[PDB]
DNA sequence: CTGTATTTA
DNA sequence: TAAATACAGACCTAAGTCCTTGAATGCCGC
DNA sequence: GCGGCATTCAAGGAC
């Protein structure tokens, strides 16, 4: 309503002849949701001369500059699973992948050295290209299944999670570990799922004492008991394991904490 | 007093007892002490940024220099001394520098006069300028420059690059000079004799080679060294072997075994080795160093090979700087040596 | 000396809608609205020094006559960018009475509209609505990007372009018509191919060459006003040989006092604004021209490094 | 068993007999002692050594320790918690436990124990964590207050910590210790915990299974013990840390098939060995030694992988994002397969 | 007294005829301020090229010896916010003068540290302001400041003075001071300046003080080099012919006994190294890549620490393998 | 050796209470005929001169010129250390340094010695203004002050207009507008009450109202203000104390 | 992009 | 029940300073 | 004893 009140002020008709001037100067320039962002620059027409030439590296800096918290993390995750379309004449998928992935580490090294002290915030073109654009340049072509979102804050949480719990862990065990975290986690774990959770699987409801014995050695809680089982993978996760113990010992092991 | 002060120096290590406290006891930077010492005569100190290697004795020179200049009564009230241990932004640098700068300097008594020149100016020196950012460099730049008549401002950094040009233009450069062999080794022979260390023949400059111009490193070595044959009591001196057992240096044999290893063998028995190399817990940077030696002092291998082995030396050292994994890092040279 | 004299950019600074040589579709609605009345909401958007500020000054002034004193609220919004200034200041303009002609409404003037906080942009919104048949905003900013999509919402988008040089150069020969001052047509070319489509710095640059030699010629130009800094950059990269590059580098750039971050960040622009070579050379020069950056940034700015990069470009090129 | 039959004392050190001399000479007079730096392989018992020096240089409370905390406040206005080791005679801090806010933990508190105080010993645990910002701090802390405090900073590595440091203190290596002395100590712990081996040999295989870990060969010993019921056969199977086999598991997928398919799969075993607080450097570090074990590839191939370990390894150090790494090494060797 | 301060201070320009270096400049704001016609100001330069002294000068010839009170000095230790802007810089160009009649001065000096948000506020108060005060923003560089900002101001690009104007000013300083110096030691201090009249004054007046004597001896080339440890060039060409045609044993001795005997710096050796080389005429580029390359990247390795005889060893391996292309 | 003694110490509180806003800091200038102090506020808009001579002092012994450089914004801390029933000793040593402050009582026995670090201030501070102005009037503070902070609420400029036998104080602003028109009288009942005005020729010029804000604030030393201003001249706001006076020189807007 | 909510065919 | 299109999946943390901005603290005035 | 205003500081955002 606005454009046509402006416009009909001098164009009293307004026709096929002259809509050309008029949407080009009332884009509607508004910042592009990172799903949009990820998909426009994983687009495979782009990049290619045509491409180039309409749309060209500046307007990929400024996609990129859109949202510039999210654009990197989203490259990352959905360059991998594209059907690529700018492959060079003897390259495989596999070869541009490993390049998007060079350029995504020197993209992260790049907001390394700009998210840490001395505040390098001018570099922040470079890390439009070096974690956006050229990554999706190597893999650009058409999206085989759907852009998912960056899954990389999830497992940070994730892990921010474990290490703290960790942290309380090993901060209850010191008096008896001497050793680090990491220490811990390695190697000490291993053994203390076998004397805590093992018993239980290969005695049945007589070996609470023992475990007590062993947890109060240690400073051991039953929280703490219940973090140590959940910090193993692979061949080894107790998700399972533990509902496979009767609910009778889990019950008396309860009862032996109170 | 002093007595409690010289047995506290007396029950110190030799790093900190055998500090330098005048500028004469700066052996090798004389074209630094030289300008120290004319300027204490004068009273025209420039603003001063020293830079040069670890261990060179930056901070001592400017502790004398500021001793020398106002006693051990103005030292504790006419100088400012920020180290990295302390916040040092933006804000500090306006708030805190800047009205210690403005401040007139404080009124010297009588005795003060009749021994030291006693200049009317302050020194705030600014130990491992590294840390300090940019901007926060920018306000020490228009700080150093309007306040010049009472205060004298004193960067001390490892890194000269790690300051703004600008910052660099204001404050005359010193450079301090690595301390190899030949300019310490008057300094080491003193020590020694200050703690009755009997050592052999060429071990206080082999300290010092394995210093590689650190004069702190080669004090802790030879005070290392002697406690080691004062436990024995055996009586006998101090081996330059003795020293580069402790020193974290390489044996010449296993030196050897890898340069057999690296010669003549395959992949295989180069990472075996390697694996069981690092039990030892051999520092890399060390153990590059003297493959480094090994091959460019040895004159069997074709210059073609010598600039390859330079290079790959350069980039593993290069690498290992910023914080890596030794073992990969070594079996990664001892692997793209071998295929030379 | 005593006084100065007002600047050119000052001193012939339009007045009405016709003086001004910009986009001419956009000035003659502004002069029908003007003549007509009810003036929409509006947010003019352009590049510095093209006739933005000026065009809605004189809007304002033609729409409101005698009444400017009392009916315009001029505020720089960089200067006045508060949540607090919209709550009290601008609402009590809004509410506030005034016997207006039939066809004129106030006129809030919001120059630097780019730099308002989040806050203050969002309290504008009900402001604006519920006084909007007594008081009207023009917004003046360089980046329609900065401000919010609902006040964008509201209001007529103005999207000001560069100036042709016909534009330039006919109000540059009007000003020296009216100031009576030697030129030359070589001159005139040269104040325009610096000028960049920015009246303003092409009037600066006018006036600075006059006070300072007299007669606009292209040798005082080119003496007083260096030639543009990206172009000289442009040239560098786009070398054949690694020899003239070093040679462009060394003379042109370093031996002038040109520092080098400035070097590294006008060659990243340049680049990312080239279009002679392909889409991967492009972002192949702009990864060596950033990790060069990267390496400027730490403190270790040398000649030594800028000619790494020159190296490693032609390399580049060298298939 | 790891804390059950420990040395605590120099003279109850049962290997490397040289460093033990070397802790006693350091200690025969302990107030002309310089700062010290323990370096070597992890799980080594660097601590146990610097644990006996101490109760060497003061009387045999060392090893009463309490379990403080104590908070602090960055430039963010930020509660941090701190929970420290402290003894009557000397104390612990591992920065490794937060994130870039580690040099204020270095700067305030130690200058508080600095201007509290003949001197208080402090153990810094693992010191490669330790930010260079931190370091920089350390670095005129250790020498300004020089007569009450007293730096032993433990670490694997000195790679991450900078000549500055390095200079201001005593280098002490830590030499894995022999499987011989592995295996005696592993005697004896059989012998006193009452563990049946039908041959001794069995002991022996550990240490080759330990590479030169004193902790991990004890730990994988009470590993072994519960499966074959406090009685080693000839046979019992070497039990490895779950992680191994995961890595190794990513290992053979690497090898058996080379794709952006199987690339995925490579991305979700690594994002749940990094949510379960497991480093990076340690995974690129056992996944590249796992690698260049498998009998199907060349020298060719051996020598561009731990070219691009080395590589990204020098990545991972430069970076924070360690997924953003590990995928690129990870495809880097897929291209060169 | 003036004798206290440093001669990096103590020769500071007081007049416009003391600013030498910059010609077409000078005059060109001398008749600026002599007609009248004084335009805002954007003096854009490397440090020492004498922006502040020939501000100074300026400001000190338009109001006369109470510059100190009737002209805004506003630098980057102070506050340099927009709240600061808003406030002191909209008073002082708004209000008069206290002391006499005339138009105002505002000097931003090392305005290029100013936020973005600040220069946004002060872009709008030039442009209103401008009929009774002139703004001067003097840069070490100019990308920090807005275009918008950038193209309020008349731009002077402040040079690196040449041979015969700082030749002039250590005549100047050689006058004032009971000094001698030898015309080949001046030419190397003029080589060790690139354009930079601080480094030449402090090192002037470290060498006086080096001279260990009352002053009646001259200022030779070797108490420069062993007061600012610059290598001589006679060390670099050496250092450079032992590594071009001499075997690497040989080669590496003569490097490590010239870095040793005077306790070089291998920056120092590494810069007089590409400086030298420069001229060389080499028929193709790619041992010209490959030198530049390997050189940069041992130059950024060596401002980050490392084994020193590692570096030095890797600078011979990199030129000699560089020349080896030029058969 | 610089040593003054005050007849009581809130005088010099009061003195220091009117700068305490419009400058941060001062060279106090110390001399045998008594303390003179030149500041520039940090816009360099307004000037303040204080003057106060030997009377004031109870004791005054001043061997030789001396130069104090100090901040206002700790000077006013210490004052306000002090009572309203103590007297006020100044000591400087010979090489002005750490300036110190002595707190006595007269009614009982207390000692409160307090120091302030000096500050080097480089810009010299003793220029003097000797010309004749357009027109001097003179009416109570209070009456000046009260129309000052009235006016400051419309707007941010403040006109004042000297006209024959008729003082005006004109603001207008966003809000509205206001004027005050006062009339020169002679008030033979009490003398501080009257309003004088001398004119020579009409004056119509703008101020900024946080300035004059500042100004005011010197009230609470004198009960009668002079204001004196002339074309092209800066305004004289004088407030007489016994033994000298407090003048500030504020600059008008450009028009 | 897949997947889903909504509108109109 | 299909066309036809909109259009939603999802929001990170340490860090450095500057800026805003609400709200509490602090003081003076009455 | 409130009433009002000014100052300061902490929480979020931006680059
Ligand atoms: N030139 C020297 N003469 C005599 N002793 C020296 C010299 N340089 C270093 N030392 C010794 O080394 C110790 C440490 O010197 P420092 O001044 O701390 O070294 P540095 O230059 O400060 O290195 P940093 O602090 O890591 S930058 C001194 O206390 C002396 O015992
Ligand atoms: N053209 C010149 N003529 C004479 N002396 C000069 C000249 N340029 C610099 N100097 C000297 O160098 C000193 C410092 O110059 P400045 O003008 O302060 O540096 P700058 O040009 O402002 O660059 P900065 O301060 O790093 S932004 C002056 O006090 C002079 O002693
Ligand atoms: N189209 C134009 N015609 C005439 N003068 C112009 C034009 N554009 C800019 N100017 C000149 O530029 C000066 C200020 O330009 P302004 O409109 O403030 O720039 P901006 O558009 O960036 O706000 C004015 O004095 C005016 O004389
Ligand atoms: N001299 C020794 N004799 C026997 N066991 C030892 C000795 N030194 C260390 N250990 C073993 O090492 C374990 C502690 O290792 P720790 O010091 O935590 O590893 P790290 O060296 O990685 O810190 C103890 O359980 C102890 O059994
Ligand atoms: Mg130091
Ligand atoms: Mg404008
Ligand atoms: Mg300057």
């Amino acid at each position: 309503i606005n454009l046509l009140s402006t416009i009909s002020t001098t164009t009293k008709t307004i026709n096929h002849e002259n809509i050309n001037e008029i949407s080009k100067a009332w884009e509607k320039n508004i910042a592009l949701k990172p799903f949009d962002i990820a998909h426009k620059m994983l687009d495979g027409q782009i990049y290619s001369d045509i491409g180039s030439r309409n749309f060209t590296l500046n307007d990929k800096i400024a996609l990129y500059f859109d949202d510039f918290d999210f654009t990197p993390l989203m490259i990352q995750e959905n360059y991998l699973s594209t059907r690529p379309s700018v492959l060079k004449p003897g390259q495989s998928h596999l070869e541009a992948v490993a390049e998007a992935a060079n350029c995504i580490s020197l993209g992260d090294i790049v907001e390394k050295k700009i998210r840490s002290s001395e505040q390098l915030w001018s570099l922040l073109p470079l890390h439009a290209v070096l974690s956006s654009v050229y990554p999706a340049s190597k893999v650009a072509g058409h999206m085989a299944g759907r852009i998912n979102f960056t899954a990389w804050l999830g497992q940070n949480s994730k892990s921010a999670k474990y290490y703290r719990l960790l942290q309380e862990i090993h901060y209850h065990t010191r008096l008896g570990t001497s050793t680090d975290k990491i220490g811990l986690r390695l190697d000490y774990l291993p053994t203390f799922r076998k004397r805590l959770l093992d018993p239980f699987l290969k005695q049945g409801a007589d070996a609470i004492s023992s475990v007590i014995e062993v947890m109060d050695d240690y400073y051991l809680t039953k929280e703490d008991w219940d973090s140590i089982m959940e910090f193993f993978v692979g061949p080894d996760v107790t998700t399972a394991i533990i509902k496979k113990i009767p609910a009778t010992v889990k019950s008396g092991f309860t009862r032996k904490y109170n | 007093s002093k007595l409690a002060a010289e047995q506290s120096l007396a029950q110190q290590p030799w790093v900190e007892k055998y500090r330098p406290k005048n500028l004469d006891e700066v052996t090798a930077q004389d074209h630094a002490v030289t300008v120290l010492k004319k300027t204490l005569k004068s009273a025209n100190l420039p603003h001063m940024l020293f830079y040069g290697p670890p261990g060179t004795g930056k901070t001592s020179t400017i502790l004398a220099l500021t001793k020398e200049l106002y006693g051990p009564d103005l030292m504790k009230s006419r100088i400012l001394e920020l180290n990295a241990s302390d916040e040092r932004g933006i804000s500090i640098v306006r708030e805190k520098v800047k009205n210690f700068a403005r401040l007139t300097v404080s009124k010297p008594s009588k005795h003060d006069l009749e021994n030291y020149p006693c200049p009317p100016y302050k020194i705030i020196i600014l130990d491992e300028a590294d840390s300090m950012t940019a901007d926060a460099q920018s306000a020490l730049r228009r700080t150093m420059e309007t306040y010049s008549g009472v205060t004298r401002f004193c960067l001390i950094c490892n890194y000269v690059t790690r300051i703004i040009d600008p910052l660099a233009s204001r404050c005359s450069k010193f450079r301090f000079k690595a301390l190899d062999a030949s300019n310490a080794i008057d300094r080491l022979r003193f020590i020694s004799e200050q703690e009755n260390v009997k050592c052999d023949d060429g071990v206080l400059e082999r300290i010092l080679d394995i210093s590689a111009g650190d004069l702190r490193r080669g004090i802790t070595l030879l005070q290392s060294a002697s406690k080691g044959a004062q436990y024995l009591g055996d009586g006998k001196n101090i081996t330059s072997t003795q020293v580069e057992e402790l020193a974290g240096v390489v044996p010449h044999d296993i030196l050897i075994e890898i340069v057999e290893k690296v010669k003549s063998g395959d992949f295989d028995e180069i990472k075996k080795y390697v694996n069981t190399f690092m039990k030892s817990g051999w520092s890399a940077a060390s153990v590059v160093n003297q493959l480094h030696e090994y091959y460019i002092t040895n004159d069997n291998f074709d210059t073609n090979f010598k600039n390859q082995i330079s290079w790959l030396l350069f980039t593993t050292d290069s690498r290992l700087n910023n914080g890596t994994n030794e073992h990969i890092q070594l079996l990664n040279l001892l692997v793209k040596i071998s295929q030379l | 000396t005593l006084s100065l004299q007002l600047p050119w950019v000052e001193k012939y600074r339009p007045q009405v809608l016709s003086d001004i040589v910009g986009n001419k579709e956009t000035i003659d609605r502004l002069q029908q609205i003007a003549k007509d009345g009810n003036m929409p909401h509006m947010i003019i958007s352009g590049m510095p020094g093209i006739g933005k500020t000026t065009s809605v000054h004189c809007l304002a002034h033609e729409l409101l006559g005698r009444s400017y004193a009392d009916g315009v609220l001029e505020l720089n919004a960089s200067d006045d960018r508060g949540i607090d200034v919209v709550r009290n200041q601008i609402k009590h303009f809004a509410q506030k009475k005034l016997h207006l002609p039939p066809g004129k409404h106030k006129i809030v003037i919001l120059d630097e509209a780019d730099s308002m906080t989040a806050g203050a942009q969002q309290a504008l919104r009900r402001t604006m609505e519920l006084y909007s048949n007594s008081t009207r905003f023009a917004f003046a900013c360089n980046q329609s990007n900065k401000i919010i999509e609902p006040l964008q919402s509201r209001c007529a988008i103005l999207r000001y372009s560069k100036l042709s040089d016909e534009d330039v150069l006919k109000r540059l020969l009007q000003i020296i018509k009216l100031e009576d001052v030697k030129y030359t047509n070589d001159g005139l070319e040269a104040i325009i191919f610096t000028a960049e489509g920015d009246m303003r710095q092409a009037i600066n640059n006018l006036q600075s060459t006059v006070a300072g030699h007299g007669l606009v010629n292209a040798d005082n130009v080119f003496k007083i006003v260096d030639s543009p800094h990206p172009l000289i950059v442009k040239k560098m990269l786009l070398a054949s040989n690694l020899e003239d590059s070093i040679q462009i580098l060394r003379t042109d750039l370093w031996k002038k006092g040109y520092s080098s971050i400035d070097i590294v960040t006008t060659s990243f622009r340049v680049t990312k604004n080239l279009a002679q070579v392909k889409e991967s050379v492009r972002l192949e020069m702009i990864k060596e021209i950033g990790l060069t950056h990267m390496r400027i940034l730490e403190g270790v700015g040398t000649y030594l490094q800028l000619a790494s990069m020159l190296a490693k470009i032609h390399k580049l090129n060298n298939k | 068993w790891v804390d059950k039959y420990r040395p605590k004392s120099l003279n109850a050190l049962s290997h490397n007999e040289e460093l033990t001399n070397f802790l006693k000479s350091l200690s025969d007079q302990p107030r002309d002692l310089p700062h010290l730096l323990l370096y070597g392989p992890n799980g080594t018992g660097k601590k146990t050594r610097c644990m006996a020096l101490l109760e060497s240089i003061f009387g045999p409370g060392v090893y009463r320790l309490k379990i403080d905390v104590r908070q602090f406040v960055t430039a963010s206005n930020r509660k941090l918690e701190l929970n420290v080791v402290s003894s009557p005679y000397h104390l612990e801090i591992t920065p490794s436990d937060m994130g870039n806010n580690d040099r204020i933990v270095i700067q305030e508190l130690l200058k508080e124990v600095a201007q509290m105080e003949r001197y208080k010993c402090v153990i810094i645990n693992e010191a490669n964590s330790l930010t260079k910002d931190a370091q920089a701090a350390l670095r005129r802390t250790m020498e300004k207050y020089s007569k009450n405090i007293r730096l032993i900073m433990v670490c694997d590595s000195m790679s991450p910590i900078i000549a500055p440091i390095k200079s201001r203190c005593l280098l002490i290596r830590c030499p894995a210790p022999s499987d011989s002395e592995i295996s005696t100590i592993l005697s004896d712990v059989v012998t006193n915990e009452r563990i049946q081996l039908e041959t001794k040999d069995i002991l022996k295989r550990i240490a080759q299974a330990s590479n030169g870990n004193l902790r991990v060969s004890l730990l994988m010993l009470e590993s072994m013990a519960l499966n074959n019921e406090l009685a080693l056969k000839s046979s019992s199977p070497i039990i490895k840390p779950d992680w191994i086999i995961v890595i190794h598991k990513l290992t053979r997928k690497i090898v058996k098939e080379r794709s952006v398919n199987s690339l995925i799969e490579c991305r979700a075993v690594l994002y749940d060995l990094l949510a379960h607080c497991i480093p990076a450097n340690i995974i690129l570090k056992e996944l590249t030694f796992s690698l260049l074990d498998v009998e199907t590839l060349n020298t060719t191939n051996k020598s561009s992988i731990i070219e691009y370990s080395s590589v990204f390894d020098e990545r991972l150090s430069l970076g924070n994002k360690a997924i953003f790494h590990l995928e690129g090494f990870i495809a880097k060797v897929m291209c060169c397969l | 007294s003036k004798e206290n301060l440093p001669w990096v201070e103590k020769y500071r320009p007081e007049t416009l005829d003391e600013v030498y270096g910059q010609n077409e400049v000078i005059t060109t704001v001398r008749k600026f301020v002599d007609e009248g016609k004084l335009p805002h100001l954007l003096f854009y330069g490397p440090p020492g090229t004498g922006k502040t002294s020939t501000i100074v000068a300026l400001a000190r010839e338009i109001y006369g010896k109470n510059y100190s009170n009737m002209v805004l000095e506003l630098n980057a230790s102070d506050d340099r916010g927009i709240d600061v802007v808003r406030n002191q810089i909209k008073d002082f160009a708004s209000t008069r003068q206290i002391f006499s009649k005339g138009f105002k001065l505002i000097i931003l000096d090392e305005a290029d540290a100013m936020t973005n948000a600040a220069q946004n506020a002060l872009r709008r108060v030039i442009e209103r302001y401008t009929k009774n005060t002139r703004f001067c923003v003097l840069a070490n560089y100019a990308h920090k400041l807005t275009p918008a900002l950038l193209s309020r101001c008349t731009r002077f690009r402040f040079q690196p003075l040449p041979q015969e104007a700082i030749e002039r000013r250590i005549a100047n300083v050689l006058v004032h001071e009971k000094l001698k110096l030898s015309p080949n030691a001046e030419k190397a201090l003029i080589e060790l300046s690139n354009g930079d009249m601080r480094r030449v004054l402090n090192v002037l007046q470290s060498c006086k003080a080096t001279l260990d004597n009352p002053d009646e001896d001259e200022i030779s080339d070797d108490v420069i080099y062993e007061c600012c440890g610059a290598p001589r060039p006679s060390d670099l060409k050496a250092v450079l012919k032992s590594i071009l045609e001499d075997d690497w044993g040989t080669a590496h001795y003569t490097l490590n006994k010239v870095r040793s005997a005077k306790g070089l710096a291998l920056i120092d050796l590494i810069e007089g190294i590409v400086k030298i080389l420069e001229d060389y005429e080499l028929q193709n580029e790619e041992t010209r890549v490959h030198l530049l390359t390997k050189l940069a990247d041992i130059e950024y390795s060596i401002s980050k620490g490392g084994n020193d005889q590692i570096q030095g060893s890797a600078v011979i391996g990199a030129i000699k393998a560089s020349f080896e292309n030029e058969t | 050796m610089l040593e003054a003694k005050f007849e009581e110490a809130s005088l010099f509180k009061r003195i220091i209470d009117g700068f305490k806003d419009c400058v941060q800091l001062v060279n106090f200038q110390c001399k045998e005929d008594g303390i003179i102090a030149q500041a520039v506020d940090d816009s360099r808009v307004l000037l303040v001169s204080l003057e106060i001579g030997v009377e004031a002092f109870q004791e005054y012994r001043c061997d030789h010129p001396v130069t104090l450089g100090m901040d206002l914004t700790s000077l006013s801390k210490i004052l306000r250390c002090g009572n309203n029933t103590d007297t006020l000793t100044l000591i400087a040593d010979n090489t002005p340094d750490s300036i110190i402050l002595l707190f006595e009582d007269t009614k009982k026995d207390r000692i409160a010695e307090y120091s302030l670090k000096l500050m080097d201030i480089d810009a010299d501070f003793l220029k003097i203004e000797e010309l004749q102005y357009d027109s001097t009037l003179s009416l109570p503070s209070s009456e000046f002050s009260k129309i000052v902070r009235d006016l400051s609420q419309l707007s941010d400029s403040i006109n004042i207009m000297i006209t024959k036998e008729t003082i005006k104080f004109v603001a207008d602003g966003d809000i509205g507008s206001g004027s005050v028109i006062i009339k020169p009288f002679v008030d033979m009942e009490h003398p501080e009450t009257s309003i004088k005005l001398e004119m020579d020729q009409p004056v119509d010029l703008t101020f900024g109202a946080k300035y004059l804000l500042d100004i005011i604030k010197g009230s609470s030393l004198s009960d009668r203000v002079g204001i004196r201003l002339s074309s092209e001249a800066p305004a004289l706001f004088q407030f007489d104390l016994k033994s000298g006076f407090l003048q500030f020189f504020l600059a008008p807007k450009f028009n």
